[PDB]
């Protein structure tokens, strides 16, 4: 019974998280 | 609501696979850096 | 030493540059932890806590005229106000965060100069003479370190009593 | 710390009890064994122990016999020099 | 058969003959040594002893199958 | 100034993506202007279309057998006409995207930076106010057009109208 | 492009899942597009790693122009033998 | 730089494709890393780590977020028996429409899978009840993974980088990951079950909006402070309680009742609060032993180099292990790895014999899933363990600092190990497949009689000193007159009676010969494969056929076919052989649980104690017999909701038979192939256009074995997974 705006803002969330994983990536440096 | 997995499956299965690829291959090969 | 408790060694790590300075750790949490970054952070709570402190006393007598702003306690105020205004002031304060982003974890930098600074109060203290510049540093710190404790006390106090008073 | 030959430097057993002499140490672990087996023994073994019957006591001395242990081991290390 | 010829076809030669050095020890520390030293299979014979017991099990396997189920008739 | 501190961090960050124009370069914000200048009047469209009735309308939804499974919503729900009549009208200009993308008129701005060229400079928080078909109107217009379609859903989510429901209100409430 | 554009439609179109439907053709040429537009992928990721360091066709602006060349000519295969297989 | 790996010069100047394939199986080993140091590789496995966790809750969130927004869970937690659990939707545009009515159940209104983790039950049990609860947890961790990988950017800062004395601060670790990653964490588990779990288990909505107020206990924390525990002991739930509902209900959180719930035939809710409220307690305690710049506590390298007895017999003791443990990732990564397989079991052991989730044990094909699971990962792991152990003496060891230590002293007799393990493999082997032959083979002639069924007199004897009245043994808890029963009588052992006695329950299983056959079968397999792995550990740093092994590193082909032939002679090699064993040993134990446990599920526990003594009852009361619900996914005739799980059989065993490719067939005849391949290529018109940029070779031979031993493997597993779960979930047993 989760509401579209409840989907909506977990998906933001997971958007902010993905940039963050990115970040942390790219920072490990190869 | 019932509308997101047929616009987002495709995405994950087919165009980020496809992306993903292409990007890595690009640089496996890149022979720079 | 350690003018603040007299019968514990001078923690080594923190020396006087640091405005508000008495050597309190007892921990030995200073050899561990970026004092920069714990400076500028306890900055940013200093300027929160003091701003909440007035604000809740302020709003503990008088509030805008419309009803919905006429809650009393800091509590019943943030259960009563809609859903907007605070994602409202939630995206002016992010915005703002944003911004102090790629300054704040910068190292050439001392705390003041990390958070983001009003122009004419930095072109103010900018102009003031080193010995007054470390004097309003001092005055600052310390004042916010009492108003953190101050609302501290005073949400408690809210949750448990009813009234923060 | 690591020793060779039959006895163990005194300085194994800490600051505090490397100092204790023998006999004191002996001594010390007779009683503590004893209150601790007499502990043990009262509760649930010469006495059901129930969900009323928990002495604070009782769990004190049972948890003192391996001090008992401990304290017969550094006298002996005490004892041979 | 069949599983016990994968034994031979995966391993190699290396690990059986140190496993083969530690059991010699083992012999000698009785005074019990062979004078034909034991050696682990070569690695053409490993190859082949693996190939004939799998052929062998595979046979087997079909040819107890085929027969039982064409004698239950 | 900060947007610049922030390009200069992307820049470091990805260098790659950003050589080729990929992220916060002029390049992309134009052509994220042109699309949405296109999807303002294609707002527009489909409203006025709902309004008078071309859209098959959503009482009726495809077929399985005809459209296979792709159809398919969850299960035995299909996907409404008008959903699908909109999503062709946006397939025909993303046909002409690749189109334009891989075989670029020579005269086109490409999709990309080429290779040895560079991105063209920052446009600044007013964009130089020259009129006619200049590159600075087309700059302004599309930033216009996108801040538009940003507020217009941030309405139409925060109230819970329909984005086109919301357009409708604007205007003089010609459109449906 | 035009010769294996035109060329590509016939396989999706008769043995796709929809080729039982009326809506078979349409289904095949888009699946043929699909196809020629992932072929145009691997042909400009190639050009970008094999040629790196107008002419002879094993250039970077060569094979580019190959590229496009082949884009637009495979579109325009799928969609004549559309329009062919449209009325036959 | 200059190509792909820039860790790796020597790789990145290598034309083939191997350059590619090693600079995926080289990213992860940091220490090899040209340009490496001790601080820098400390700095990115710690952020490793973080990145890792971050993983591991986004895991967790997307699990919670399907079964919110996809699952019946309200639907299920009103009737937990009937219906199945879901775990998310299946919009796979391939299917056909027999398929999509086929795998819609549950709910309905879409196809769906039916989830298999168990998960339901377990969220059921802490105390979640709506999607709203499960959303909220998902979000929360969402939140957590995206601050977890924010703080693994942030500790690769200069500024924030810690140094490489705060790695190596052994002391503070263990006094905090003991007392508070341990046992702090324990006490607010239990926090959360007194106020959230058991409140919620009788029929009272406690939350974040409400939780401030209701205190778990009326009496609410006066008995605490006062002394009068009791109090929270008093009044526990009567045998007459729904679970969920205050029907029956009682009021104490911690009690030592012992047994099941009758309802739920699970643990106590208070039981288990009151478990974890100790287990804190004593961890907390135990954090507090190692001294950290606070002058009390002890000195870990002191204690090490103190335990050498007098008599000599282990020679130096334990002198210079502390340096080599502090000092050698390896050797603590095989230790916790160790460790953890061994949990690992121990959670498949407990849990399947200990229901600690209410509804569980009737849901069969969850709990074949999650037992299988963990085995096979505690397989993984001890196996992972031992190799990295091999690795630490082939880099880390240092035999100058170890001189007549244990350690050393550990290679120093070797051979006797070895041979000894070898001898106990052999002689387990061969007896135990002679028992199962003669039996087969008696059998087979008609002459079940003469039989040699073993009774196993030493887990019976063990079973009833537990209180198992069932053998007539009349020892321990099954005597009354036994100084065990009469101290333990008024605290748990009535219940724990009631349970272990009782026959509807896996607590204690009766046992019989096949039992006792199939354990010294697991003993043979647990030995080979120590066997396996103890010998390539302790040859890794040399032999009389290499003896400068450790010169070559941990994984190197061979050396050549000289003086014999070397063929997997590396300690990687032993690795790769003692794989085989584990998933081998592994597929036994599971193929002996679920055997077991469907025959009891039946209802004819008979069943599995007459065939399980021959091998062809294995073949056919089990694999032949079991296989017809999941074979029969799909047939000419139509489909059904097992489909899948067919599909997943075939190709489990396709890869599995693929994995036989590599491991059997080795580079030269591939090489060879490729070389004609290539000159076909190159005389190729239209094709010679397009041209390779990394010259394609075979596989080489490490790769290669190591590629056969993933294909055996995920075909292994696969396989068996699909077998458990269809078979079960076919028939329902
Ligand atoms: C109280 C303080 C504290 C706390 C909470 C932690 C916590 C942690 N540290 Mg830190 N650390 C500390 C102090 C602390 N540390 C200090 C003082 C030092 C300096 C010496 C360090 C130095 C340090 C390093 C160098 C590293 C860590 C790492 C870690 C993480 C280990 C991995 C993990 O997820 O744990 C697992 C947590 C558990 C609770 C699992 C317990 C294990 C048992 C076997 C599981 C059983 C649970 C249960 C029965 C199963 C049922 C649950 C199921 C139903 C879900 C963890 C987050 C590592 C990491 O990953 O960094 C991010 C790492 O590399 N720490
Ligand atoms: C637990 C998983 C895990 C973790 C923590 C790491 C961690 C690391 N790896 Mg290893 N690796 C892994 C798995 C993992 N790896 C696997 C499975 C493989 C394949 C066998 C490898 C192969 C590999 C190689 C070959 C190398 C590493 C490297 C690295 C380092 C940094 C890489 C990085 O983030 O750069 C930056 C990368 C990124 C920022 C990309 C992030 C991916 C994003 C989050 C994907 C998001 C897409 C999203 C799902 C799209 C959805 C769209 C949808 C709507 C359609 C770091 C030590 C490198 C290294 O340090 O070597 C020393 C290196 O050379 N790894
Ligand atoms: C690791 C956790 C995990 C896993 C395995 C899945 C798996 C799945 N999701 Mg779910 N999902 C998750 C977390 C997860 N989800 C979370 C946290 C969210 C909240 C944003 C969602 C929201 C979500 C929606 C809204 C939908 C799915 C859908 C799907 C399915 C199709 C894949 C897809 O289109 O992804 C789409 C997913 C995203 C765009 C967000 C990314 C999902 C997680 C966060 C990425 C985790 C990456 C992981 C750590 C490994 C990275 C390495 C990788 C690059 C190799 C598939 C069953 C679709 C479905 O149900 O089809 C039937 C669908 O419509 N997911
Ligand atoms: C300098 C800060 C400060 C000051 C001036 C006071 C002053 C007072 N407090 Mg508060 N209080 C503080 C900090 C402070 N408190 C903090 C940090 C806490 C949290 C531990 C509390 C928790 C607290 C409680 C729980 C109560 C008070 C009460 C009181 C009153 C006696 C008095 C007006 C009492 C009160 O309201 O008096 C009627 C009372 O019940 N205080
Ligand atoms: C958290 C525990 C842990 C950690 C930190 C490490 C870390 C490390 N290990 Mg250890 N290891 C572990 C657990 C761990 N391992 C376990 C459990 C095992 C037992 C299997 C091993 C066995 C092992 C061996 C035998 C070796 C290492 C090595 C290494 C090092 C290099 C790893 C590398 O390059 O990855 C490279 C990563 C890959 C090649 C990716 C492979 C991933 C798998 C195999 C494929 C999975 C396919 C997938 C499931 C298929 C999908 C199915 C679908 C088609 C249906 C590195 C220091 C090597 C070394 O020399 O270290 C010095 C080495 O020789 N490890
Ligand atoms: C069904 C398959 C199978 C069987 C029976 C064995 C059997 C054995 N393996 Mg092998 N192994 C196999 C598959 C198999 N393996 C595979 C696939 C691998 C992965 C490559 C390995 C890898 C492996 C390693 C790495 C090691 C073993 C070891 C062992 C021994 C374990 C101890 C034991 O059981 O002793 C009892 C012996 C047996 C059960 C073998 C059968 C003996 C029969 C019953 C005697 C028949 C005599 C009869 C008269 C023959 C007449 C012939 C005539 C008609 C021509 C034993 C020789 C370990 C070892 O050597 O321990 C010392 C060891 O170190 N194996
Ligand atoms: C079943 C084990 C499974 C786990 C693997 C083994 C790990 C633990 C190994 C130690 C096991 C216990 C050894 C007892 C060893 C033991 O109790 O004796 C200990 C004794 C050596 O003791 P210390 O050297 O510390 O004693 C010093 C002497 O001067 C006495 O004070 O050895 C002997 O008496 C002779 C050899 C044993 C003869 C035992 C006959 C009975
Ligand atoms: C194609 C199509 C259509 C269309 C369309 C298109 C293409 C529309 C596109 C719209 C688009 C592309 C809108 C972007 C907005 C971006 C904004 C507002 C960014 C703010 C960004 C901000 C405020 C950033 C702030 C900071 O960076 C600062 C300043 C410094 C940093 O330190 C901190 C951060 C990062 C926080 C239809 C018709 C609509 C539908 C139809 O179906 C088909
Ligand atoms: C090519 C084309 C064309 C053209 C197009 C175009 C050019 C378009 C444009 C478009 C556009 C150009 C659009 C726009 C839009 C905009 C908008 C919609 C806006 C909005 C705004 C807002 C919303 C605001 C807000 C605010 C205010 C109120 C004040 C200030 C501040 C703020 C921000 C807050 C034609 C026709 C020929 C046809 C075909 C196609
Ligand atoms: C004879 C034969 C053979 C072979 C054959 C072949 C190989 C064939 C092929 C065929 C093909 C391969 C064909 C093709 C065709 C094509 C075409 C016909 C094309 C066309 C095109 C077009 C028409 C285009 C158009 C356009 C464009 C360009 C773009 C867009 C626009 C337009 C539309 C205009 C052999 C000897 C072996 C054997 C026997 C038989
Ligand atoms: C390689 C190597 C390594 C590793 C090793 C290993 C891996 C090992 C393992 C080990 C193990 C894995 C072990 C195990 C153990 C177990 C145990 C030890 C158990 C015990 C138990 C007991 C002792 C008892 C119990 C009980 C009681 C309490 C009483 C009654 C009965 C019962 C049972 C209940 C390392 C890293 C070190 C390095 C070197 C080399
Ligand atoms: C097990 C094994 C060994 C060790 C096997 C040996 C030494 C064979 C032992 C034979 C015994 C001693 C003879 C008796 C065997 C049976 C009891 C009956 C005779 C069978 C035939 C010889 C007639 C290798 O040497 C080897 C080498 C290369 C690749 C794989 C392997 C391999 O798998």
């Amino acid at each position: 019974m989760v509401t579209d705006t409840q989907v909506f803002i977990a998906l933001v969330l997971a958007l902010i998280s993905a940039l963050l994983a990115i970040r942390l990536g790219t920072k490990l440096y190869v | 609501a019932s509308y997101l997995p047929s616009i987002l499956v495709p995405l994950v299965g087919i165009v980020f696979p496809g992306v993903a690829m292409a990007l890595l291959f690009l640089y496996i090969e890149k022979d720079d850096i | 030493m350690s003018k603040s408790i007299p019968f514990i060694q001078r923690p080594p790590a923190l020396t006087g540059e640091m405005p508000g300075d008495v050597g309190f750790d007892p921990l030995g949490m200073s050899e561990n932890l970026n004092l920069g970054y714990m400076q500028a952070a306890e900055l940013k709570h200093c300027r929160v806590a003091m701003l909440a402190v007035v604000g809740v006393l302020v709003t503990q007598f008088i509030h805008l005229p419309a009803d919905q702003f006429s809650a009393t306690s800091p509590l019943d105020a943030i259960a009563k106000v809609p859903l907007a205004g605070h994602l409202q002031i939630f995206g002016l304060i992010a915005g703002l965060e944003m911004g102090s982003l790629n300054r704040t974890y910068d190292d050439s930098t001392d705390a003041w100069g990390k958070l983001i600074q009003d122009p004419s109060g930095a072109k103010q203290f900018a102009a003031k003479s080193a010995a007054d510049k470390a004097k309003s540093q001092l005055q600052e710190i310390k004042n916010g370190r009492l108003a953190m404790i101050a609302i501290m006390g005073m949400l408690i106090q809210t949750a448990l009593f009813g009234h923060p008073l | 710390t690591y020793w060779e030959g039959k006895a163990p430097p005194s300085k194994v057993l800490g600051p505090v009890v490397s100092q204790i002499p023998s006999p004191a140490l002996g001594v010390i672990s007779l009683i503590c064994l004893g209150v601790g087996t007499y502990s043990v023994h009262e509760s649930n073994i010469f006495h059901t122990l129930t969900a009323d019957t928990i002495n604070p006591g009782y769990i004190i001395g049972s948890l003192l016999t391996p001090v008992a242990w401990g304290t017969h081991v550094a006298s002996w290390i005490q004892k041979q020099n | 058969i069949w599983a016990f010829s994968l034994m031979f076809l995966f391993s190699g030669r290396g690990y059986w003959q140190e496993l083969i050095e530690s059991i010699v020890w083992a012999h000698n520390k009785i005074k019990v040594a062979p004078a034909i030293q034991p050696r682990a299979l070569s690695i053409t014979q490993g190859r082949a002893v693996g190939l004939a017991h799998y052929l062998l099990g595979g046979i087997g396997t079909t040819w107890a199958f085929f027969l039982a189920r064409i004698i239950s008739v | 100034s900060v947007f610049t501190d922030a390009t200069e961090a992307f820049s470091k960050d990805y260098p790659d993506f950003y050589k080729a124009g990929w992220g916060p370069t002029t390049k992309a914000e134009r052509w994220n202007g042109r699309h949405a200048m296109f999807g303002w009047v294609l707002i527009v469209a489909t409203g006025y279309a709902k309004a008078h009735g071309l859209i098959p309308d959503p009482e009726v939804a495809l077929n399985l057998k005809e459209w296979g499974t792709l159809s398919i919503l969850a299960g035995p729900q299909t996907i409404s006409n008008e959903r699908a009549v909109v999503l062709i009208a946006n397939v025909h200009a993303l046909f002409m995207s690749l189109c334009a993308a891989f075989a670029p008129l020579s005269f086109q701005d490409p999709l990309l930076i080429p290779k040895g060229q560079k991105d063209e400079p920052a446009a600044g928080l007013i964009p130089a106010i020259v009129p006619g078909l200049t590159k600075e109107a087309e700059l302004l217009n599309g930033r216009l057009a996108m801040l538009g379609l940003v507020l217009v859903m941030g309405h139409s989510l925060a109230t819970g109208t329909p984005f086109l429901n919301s357009v409708d209100l604007f205007l003089g409430n010609r459109l449906g | 492009g035009m010769a294996h554009g035109y060329l590509l439609v016939g396989p999706f179109d008769k043995l796709g899942p929809l080729r039982n439907s009326e809506i078979a053709l349409l289904s095949g040429f888009l699946s043929a597009v699909g196809l020629i537009t992932i072929l145009t992928l691997c042909l400009t990721i190639y050009g970008k790693v094999s040629f790196q360091e107008n002419k002879d066709l094993l250039t970077e602006d060569g094979w580019s122009q190959f590229t496009s060349g082949f884009l637009v000519g495979a579109f325009g295969g799928a969609g004549f033998a559309y329009l062919t297989l449209l009325n036959l | 730089a200059t190509k792909f790996p820039k860790f790796s010069q020597a790789l990145a100047q290598d034309p083939t494709t191997r350059r590619i394939w090693f600079g995926i199986a080289t990213a992860h080993d940091f220490e090899t890393h040209d340009g490496m140091t001790e601080e820098k590789l400390y700095q990115k496995i710690f952020a490793s780590h973080f990145g890792h966790l971050a993983i591991i809750f986004l895991w967790t969130s997307g699990n919670l977020f399907h079964v919110a927004w996809q699952g019946n869970f309200e639907q299920w937690v009103l009737n937990p028996l009937k219906v199945k659990p879901i775990a998310h939707t299946i919009w796979d545009p391939h299917f056909g429409e027999p398929a999509i009515k086929a795998f819609t159940k549950g709910g309905a209104f879409y196809p769906v899978n039916i989830a298999y983790s168990g998960v339901y039950h377990w969220w059921y049990t802490i105390g979640m009840r709506t999607n709203n609860d499960l959303y909220l947890g998902s979000i929360g961790l969402i939140i957590l993974s995206g601050l977890l990988l924010f703080a693994g950017w942030l500790h690769l800062q200069p500024k924030f980088s810690p140094s490489l004395s705060w790695f190596k601060n052994n002391e503070s670790r263990l006094n905090h990951h003991l007392s508070g990653l341990f046992g702090v964490s324990s006490l607010a588990w239990t926090g959360h079950l007194v106020h959230v779990a058991i409140p919620e288990s009788r029929g009272t909505h406690i939350g974040w909006d409400n939780f401030l107020t209701t205190p778990p206990h009326p009496d609410g924390l006066a008995p605490f402070f006062s002394g009068n525990w009791n109090v929270y002991a008093q009044n526990p739930d009567t045998a007459q309680h729904i679970f969920g509902t205050s029907q029956g209900s009682g009021s104490a959180i911690l009690t030592f009742l012992g047994g099941f719930h009758p309802q739920t035939q699970s643990l106590w809710l208070t039981d288990m609060a009151h478990h974890h409220l100790a287990i804190a307690v004593i961890f907390i305690i135990a954090g507090h032993m190692y001294r950290t710049n606070f002058g009390i506590g002890h000195n870990m390298k002191e204690i090490l180099d103190a335990h050498r007895p007098p008599g000599g017999r282990l020679g130096a003791g334990h002198r210079g292990l502390f340096d080599t443990i502090t000092n050698s990732l390896h050797m603590q990564l095989g230790l916790a790895l160790a460790s953890l397989g061994v949990i690992t079991s121990l959670t498949a052991q407990h849990m399947y014999a200990i229901s600690p989730y209410a509804f569980m044990a009737k849901d069969f094909t969850t709990q074949a899933a999650l037992y299988t699971h963990h085995q096979y990962i505690a397989g993984f792991l001890m196996v992972g363990a031992f190799a990295h152990g091999a690795i630490f003496f082939v880099r880390d060891y240092d035999p100058e600092a170890n001189k007549n230590n244990v350690l050393a002293r550990m290679l120093e007799h070797k051979e006797a190990i070895i041979s000894h393990l070898s001898w106990v493999s052999l002689f387990l082997g061969f007896h135990t497949l002679g028992l199962y032959i003669h039996n087969d083979t008696v059998v087979a002639f008609g002459q079940p009689e003469k039989q040699i069924l073993v009774e196993p007199v030493f887990a019976q004897f063990i079973q009833a000193a537990s209180g198992k009245a069932l053998y007539g043994f009349d020892t321990l808890l099954s005597s009354s007159e036994s100084p065990a029963t009469v101290a333990g009588s008024a605290i748990w052992l009535p219940g724990w009676l009631e349970a272990i006695n009782s026959e509807k329950n896996d607590l204690f299983l009766t046992i019989g010969p096949g039992d006792f056959l199939v354990h010294h079968a697991i003993a043979l397999g647990l030995h080979t494969t120590t066997l396996i792995l103890v010998k390539g550990a302790l040859d890794a740093r040399g032999s009389k056929l290499m003896p400068d092994k450790k010169d070559f590193g941990y994984s190197f082909p061979c050396d050549g076919p000289g003086r014999g032939g070397t063929c997997d002679i590396s300690a990687w090699d032993a690795f790769y052989l003692s794989m085989f064993w584990m998933l081998n040993t592994i597929g036994w134990v599971t193929f002996y649980w679920h055997w077991k446990h469907v025959t009891i599920w039946q209802g004819n526990p008979a069943q599995f104690n007459e065939s399980s003594n021959y091998l062809m009852g294995w073949l056919r009361d089990y694999l032949w017999l079991n296989s017809s619900p999941l074979i029969n996914g799909y047939n000419p005739y139509g489909m059904n909701s097992l489909s899948v799980w067919a599909w997943m059989f075939l190709f489990g065993h396709l890869v599995w038979a693929t994995g036989f490719m590599f491991l059997i067939s080795w580079r030269g005849y591939w090489q060879e192939l490729i070389e004609t391949l290539v000159w076909a290529h190159e005389r190729t018109p239209l094709a010679n256009l397009i041209s390779w940029k990394d010259k394609p070779v075979a596989l080489s031979i490490v790769q290669a074995r190591l590629v056969g031993l993933a294909h055996f493997t995920v075909g292994y597993i696969l396989t068996y997974a699909a077998f458990v779960i269809a078979s079960t979930a076919g028939k329902f047993g």
